[PDB]
């Protein structure tokens, strides 16, 4: 008879307890001790970019705009597709300075194409000189211009007032990139045109995109004082495409396919490494199952929404009793 | 509503009994016993199953969301690009904090009911054969052994047999 | 489920009782006297009416907003517009989906609440005459001729005149 | 038969066999013995007329019916709650292209009126009621009935120098265009000189247009283009208009006030009854408070999800039958 | 939600209470000695200093914002500037009215459920030497001086000195 | 009765009560008696603009514009650092008429930085004559014109084509401002140039801006017809501003430096006076404590967010018993 008498065994109670639980915030109060939770926002990178489920295209100090119109240190990137387009911060230009209003639109409708399939158009060009080269802008050590455009001078010394039409008759929308040239001189005016005054007047079924070429003097950029200004329509399958020109015109080489996608741009700096996520981040991509993130706030993919707050915790267990301090 | 289950009946238990998160402990004639309650932990698992799936695995695909970040100063355009940036994390930002202080309040709430709903359920099967302590323990009141436990859960209990020890214990 | 009068509290629900939400029903010589406790009832259905005219008959004002749908590409002033509407989109689906889930949560445990009122408000008469045997029944341990039940639910129980009789039977 | 001493009495809550799901926190599949539909996820198919005033398109275009084209002549000094544009409609006649159609389309929505007042303008030593071959108008050429298209009047064009100042308590809005000749020999047919210059002015800002010649592609076997303009005048500014050749002279002013009328884009026909809520996809009841038939809607609606389906627990938790 | 509803089980308290949120009384030869207890207040005041914790103190601050009243019409840029900040309004104003819902939901559950934590531990103390009157009172069934209420409040009581003459008085 | 007393002792329960309940509404029983509430909504205000952190600059007759070209009604913003501009109704421009295109532009960009520390540099002005001089604008008791510009006329009868080159050899960002001269008629602008045609243009390494005026007849507005609009170019450092222009060119006296603040501006109409708060409110000022407001949408500093709603309650007690029965 040990003391107990058999009467009792009292049937007490217990719980589960952690002495090294963590702190969880709440309605009631915000330093309550949980003997187990789990944190709901990513705050890691591996700091590199994957592209197993989305084609990356790098871009290998290349914009996009520049791209588009073919500098010869972006020779690799005709007719190639992407689901991402990156940039570096380190991206120059070694042509002809190039300028554009809405430079950020141009940007952004290029992007959202996906592609750069582009099929040259025939055209008349009589009593026109083409196939435009210049000094400064360099192409396989030999003199040249942008892939994607034609600069347009004077023959013998005429420039008759162009009147050419080019009409779709395809599915697909075409998207046009022409260029207007602006001589730093009037003596780079008659050396190159024969002309004094100029307009170019392109106008189709639905819009019209005239503008006048100012003459003037600039910035010296790699020893030239001209600018070129750029700009684009883009012409439904129904109308058709009309260019007007008395001088200071530099004509496209054909049509850019243009298509709905789910392409986009970002600027990056990170490498390119193997693996698999849906989510890209400028700082490198993470993993996308958390519902919260604060890496960064830009996103593409299936990436999480952005956070303010660094912490979020969430319970998993029940209340802990501080141990041994009653 | 937390029912005064942590400061209550309760008094610093155990760290022990890893092998579920509620049981029982008992210090009967040969020694102590546990048993932990596997069904009563199973209710509370799939609660926190069902809210990390609400969020895990659901996440929404977006593409072509807008530029935000500028390197030169812009006009009208510019200021509403970026307010339109700031007050939208802002709305979410209140609304992960939102979110979170609900679901921990009610997961606390709902396993402090799940002990009082197994404290109210042992004692529903005892009819006089029992006395609340007031700390978690309850007063058998009659001889018991290890043929106790197999019986009281697993719907084989039967209360009359034991009725008759608690009257002459209690009373005298 | 948070007062745990779903899992083995009652056991079972009642498909033949269509007139009322809560009703009492027992078992004697003389036959089954089902009725129903309308002033509980009542505090159930103003609280989902008071609930539902906060949200339904209430409608927001808006005539002119910025076009939606555009049938020619733009630069960036169109891709901000088509943005904007997307995250009015996501926050009103996503502050649907809490208005949506967290009264769910709420009428459960209510109604739950009016259960364990209920069978807790019935203890109270029968200070010691009633104990449960294990399915939300109770056993009086005394007669229950046709004035019981008008007592019980009038809540104008006396247990003066059956104290004598039922702690009598009951230990000897 | 009973003993008297086995009295016992049990309790409970009544259940429906016809349960429903309900998504919430605690399980997505939870069985509730009632619940009702918070979202409208079906229109009646047409647009009812009773609480607002809704004007048809009939297929005219808002701005062909703003500058009174000759298919659309139906719509002169209407007023209107909610414009409709068919996406049918078509227009047969001078061809037009504004900047900023947005902007031009939003701004005579918003006020949702066409009052109109003849001003006698002062010209002189200039030809009025400018017609052309491309528009008929009862087997006869015509021109929109609120633009002046205005010739040359002799071998000579007038210096033009004339001003219509405003002094009623009220805001106006002179629609002017400009004139964009196919060929140099029709600048010379309808102006008799080299070029022509556009400027207008108010007291707070001013306009200024310089209208270009070339060929555009043909429509309607003419090359010619016109551009629509417009301009605010508040009270106590005045109009002043110096330009010579390529002006397209105004009729007058619309009027413009606040107001609650806007516009829609929708195909569907009319209706008669007392629903307020109007969508393209046709008028949706506000009982609930949430649809997804479009996102684009009227008046007083609620709000636009876009999940299919809400469901609302209205009863307790529902336990079916018995376990048999 | 609603537990004890303090009302109907029990009824109007004292309004003379300045100086505490809740008290107890007693009735014996000697008088009608009401006090309140610090006791209850840890686990109520906590919850209310929490509460304006986190909504006062705690402001995002704004530098430069757009451009809100105009004095004169525009195009589809002025459209969407009022368009995004009647956007950013409603949603706060959603937020704000449900906000105060949830809290104040929240907060009467808690302090209608301290009332039935209490009731609860005061009758786990008192095993069998007292019952409930039913109207909100407990029933002693023996004399209980001004050194026997002590131990109430300090909630520590033994019920062995006393269990012998209530206990033959409680059947009789 | 002594005698019952003897072995009939109770113990009661009890909560808190007020006879003055309030009113909180909630998603159950929104007409329900509260013992205390607290109000979460501030809609009162002094309607002062309290002045004690960083310092608020009065409008006085003035804008923000007219202080950056320098009206001589605007001669007390020489130099002068904000980080909230306030503008008044009241304030009108009478030296000359003028009008920008983007004004939100140009008005966002001055109120962003919020300094004025204008810095006059030298150049190579020769065979022209500075300084025009108009007698519709009167400053000091005196004809003048804007202090931060130039109107340039003619020298004998020769106008040369300027080419001049303003090179930058420090790292921070200038603010060029130059106009452009719309004389009102065709006498006007062969007196001034001697040359009908006139066009300017302005260069950098980034970005051009080419613009022509256009001559015409324009209302009068204190007898004068001409205008002038106001363009704005920024200058990364290292870059190069080379303008070329053959007449109607406004030059600018220098440049404008560039800051990125909490700068911001406002308009309103109520007075300066010296007492404490953190949030400025067209209407006034009120405390940050309540995180909720209804006073006014425009608001800047540390301001709590808009609600449309009369007042918002928040229980902090329990139920009140309705007392008597
Ligand atoms: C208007 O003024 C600008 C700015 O001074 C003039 O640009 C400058 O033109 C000179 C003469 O061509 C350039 O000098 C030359 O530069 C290189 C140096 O390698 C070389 O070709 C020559 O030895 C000579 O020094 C000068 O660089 C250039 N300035 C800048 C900043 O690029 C411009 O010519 C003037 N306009 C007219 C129409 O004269
Ligand atoms: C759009 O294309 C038409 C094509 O006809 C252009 O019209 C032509 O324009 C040129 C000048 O660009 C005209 O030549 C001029 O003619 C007279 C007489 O010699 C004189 O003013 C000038 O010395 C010059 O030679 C030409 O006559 C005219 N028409 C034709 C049939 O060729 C029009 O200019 C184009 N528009 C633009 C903006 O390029
Ligand atoms: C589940 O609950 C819902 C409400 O949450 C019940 O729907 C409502 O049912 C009542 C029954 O009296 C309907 O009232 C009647 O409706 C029609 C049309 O007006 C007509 O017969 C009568 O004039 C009377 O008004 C009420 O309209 C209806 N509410 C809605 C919004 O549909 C539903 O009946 C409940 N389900 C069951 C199985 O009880
Ligand atoms: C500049 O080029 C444009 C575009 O090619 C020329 O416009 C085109 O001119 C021709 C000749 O007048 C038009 O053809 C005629 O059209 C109608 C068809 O009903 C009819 O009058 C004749 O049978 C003839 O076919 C043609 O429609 C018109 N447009 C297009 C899109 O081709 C324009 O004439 C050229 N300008 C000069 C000065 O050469
Ligand atoms: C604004 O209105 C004024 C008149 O109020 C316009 O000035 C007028 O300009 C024309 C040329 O466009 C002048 O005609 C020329 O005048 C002389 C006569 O010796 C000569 O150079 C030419 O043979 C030709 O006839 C006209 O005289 C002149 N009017 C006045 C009263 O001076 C001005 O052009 C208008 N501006 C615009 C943009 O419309
Ligand atoms: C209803 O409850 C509120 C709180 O929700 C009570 O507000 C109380 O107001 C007093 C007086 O302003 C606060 O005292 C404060 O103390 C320090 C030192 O003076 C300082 O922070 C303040 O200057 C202030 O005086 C007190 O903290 C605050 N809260 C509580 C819980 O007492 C309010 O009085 C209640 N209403 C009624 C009628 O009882
Ligand atoms: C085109 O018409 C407008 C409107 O009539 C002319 O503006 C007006 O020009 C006259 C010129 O005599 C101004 O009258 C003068 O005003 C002041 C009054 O103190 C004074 O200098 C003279 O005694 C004379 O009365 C008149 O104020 C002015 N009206 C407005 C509203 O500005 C404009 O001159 C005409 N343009 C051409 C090029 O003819
Ligand atoms: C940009 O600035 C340059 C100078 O840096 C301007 O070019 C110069 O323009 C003037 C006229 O403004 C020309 O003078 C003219 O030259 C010939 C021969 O003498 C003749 O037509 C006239 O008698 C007159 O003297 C000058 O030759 C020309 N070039 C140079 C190297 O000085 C140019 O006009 C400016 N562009 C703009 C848009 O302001
Ligand atoms: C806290 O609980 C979480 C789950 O809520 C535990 O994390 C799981 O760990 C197991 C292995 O033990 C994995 O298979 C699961 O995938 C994990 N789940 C999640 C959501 O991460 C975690 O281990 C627990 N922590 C402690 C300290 O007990
Ligand atoms: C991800 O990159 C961003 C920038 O794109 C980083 O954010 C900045 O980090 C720098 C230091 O590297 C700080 O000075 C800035 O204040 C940060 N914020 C901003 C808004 O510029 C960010 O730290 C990077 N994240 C990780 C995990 O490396
Ligand atoms: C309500 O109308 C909208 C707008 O027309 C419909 O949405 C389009 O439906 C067509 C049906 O052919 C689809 O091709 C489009 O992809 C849908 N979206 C858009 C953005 O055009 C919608 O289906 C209609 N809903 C109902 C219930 O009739
Ligand atoms: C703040 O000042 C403004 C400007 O004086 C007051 O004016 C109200 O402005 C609103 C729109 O913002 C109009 O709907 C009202 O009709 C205007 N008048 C009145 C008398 O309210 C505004 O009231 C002021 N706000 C406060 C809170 O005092
Ligand atoms: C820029 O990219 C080109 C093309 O890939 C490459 O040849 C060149 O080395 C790059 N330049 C630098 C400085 O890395
Ligand atoms: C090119 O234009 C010339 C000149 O108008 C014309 O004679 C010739 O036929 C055209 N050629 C083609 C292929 O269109
Ligand atoms: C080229 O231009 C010269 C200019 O003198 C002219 O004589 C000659 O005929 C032209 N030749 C051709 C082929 O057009
Ligand atoms: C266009 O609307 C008018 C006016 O209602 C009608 O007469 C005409 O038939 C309609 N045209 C077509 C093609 O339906
Ligand atoms: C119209 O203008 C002429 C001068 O062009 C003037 O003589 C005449 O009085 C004016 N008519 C009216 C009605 O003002
Ligand atoms: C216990 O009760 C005594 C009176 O019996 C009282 O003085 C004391 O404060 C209470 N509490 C503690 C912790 O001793
Ligand atoms: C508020 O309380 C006072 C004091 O008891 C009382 O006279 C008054 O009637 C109460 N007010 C209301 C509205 O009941
Ligand atoms: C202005 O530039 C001219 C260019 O010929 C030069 O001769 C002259 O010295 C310069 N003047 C000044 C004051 O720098
Ligand atoms: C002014 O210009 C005239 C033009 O004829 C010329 O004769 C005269 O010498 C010039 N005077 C000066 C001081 O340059």
């Amino acid at each position: 008879i040990p003391g107990n008498d058999n009467s009792t065994a009292t049937l007490c109670l217990g719980h589960h307890a952690v002495p090294n639980g963590t702190i969880v915030k709440t309605i009631c109060n915000d330093r309550i001790e949980v003997t187990n939770a789990t944190e709901l926002v990513q705050n890691s990178s591996i700091g590199e970019i994957c592209d197993s489920p989305h084609q990356i295209l790098d871009g290998e100090n290349c914009t996009l705009i520049d791209a588009l119109l073919g500098d010869p240190q972006c020779d690799g990137f005709q007719n190639k597709k992407w689901d991402l387009f990156v940039e570096r911060s380190k991206a120059y230009s070694n042509c002809y300075p190039y300028d554009v209003p809405d430079y950020a639109s141009l940007r952004s409708l290029v992007a959202s194409s996906g592609t750069l399939e582009f099929k040259n158009e025939s055209f008349n060009w009589t009593g026109v000189t083409q196939n435009g080269t210049s000094s400064a802008c360099i192409r396989g050590s030999s003199s040249s211009f942008f892939s994607r455009l034609n600069w347009l001078t004077h023959l013998n010394y005429t420039y008759p007032a162009l009147n050419v039409t080019m009409p779709n008759k395809e599915q697909f929308d075409k998207l046009y990139i022409w260029g207007v040239h602006h001589p730093g001189t009037d003596k780079d005016q008659i050396f190159l045109y024969a002309q004094s005054s100029g307009r170019i007047t392109v106008s189709t079924k639905r819009s019209q995109q005239a503008v006048i070429p100012n003459i003037g003097s600039r910035p010296r950029i790699r020893d030239i004082p001209s600018r070129i200004s750029i700009y684009w329509t883009i012409v439904k399958p129904g109308d058709i495409l009309l260019i007007n020109s008395t001088g200071n015109l530099i004509a496209p080489r054909g049509y850019f396919k243009i298509r709905s996608g789910k392409s986009s741009i970002m600027r990056s700096d990170a490498p390119i490494g193997k693996c698999k996520s849906e989510c890209i981040t400028p700082n490198g991509s993470i993993p996308n199952d958390k519902p919260f993130q604060n890496v960064n706030r830009i996103t593409y993919g299936a990436c999480p929404r952005y956070v303010k707050h660094s912490t979020l915790k969430l319970a998993t267990g029940m209340r802990n009793v501080p141990e041994k301090q009653t | 509503g937390i029912f005064g289950a942590i400061a209550g009946f309760i008094e610093n238990g155990w760290e022990g009994m890893v092998d579920g998160w509620y049981g029982f402990r008992h210090q009967n004639s040969e020694g102590r016993g546990q048993a932990a309650d596997l069904k009563s932990t199973q209710a509370a698992i799939d609660q926190i199953n069902g809210k990390l799936n609400r969020l895990i695995g659901k996440t929404n695909e977006k593409f072509h969301q807008i530029e935000k970040e500028f390197s030169e100063v812009e006009g009208r355009v510019q200021d509403l690009e970026k307010y339109v940036e700031d007050t939208k994390i802002d709305l979410w930002s209140y609304n992960a904090e939102l979110l979170v202080a609900l679901e921990n309040q009610h997961t606390i709430d709902l396993t402090d009911s799940e002990m009082n709903k197994l404290f109210e359920k042992t004692k529903k099967q005892l009819r006089e054969n029992a006395e609340d302590m007031g700390n978690g323990c309850f007063k058998i009141y009659h001889k018991c052994d290890n043929a106790c436990i197999e019986s009281i859960r697993n719907e084989t209990y039967d209360h009359n047999v034991y009725r008759d020890e608690a009257l002459n214990n209690r009373f005298q």
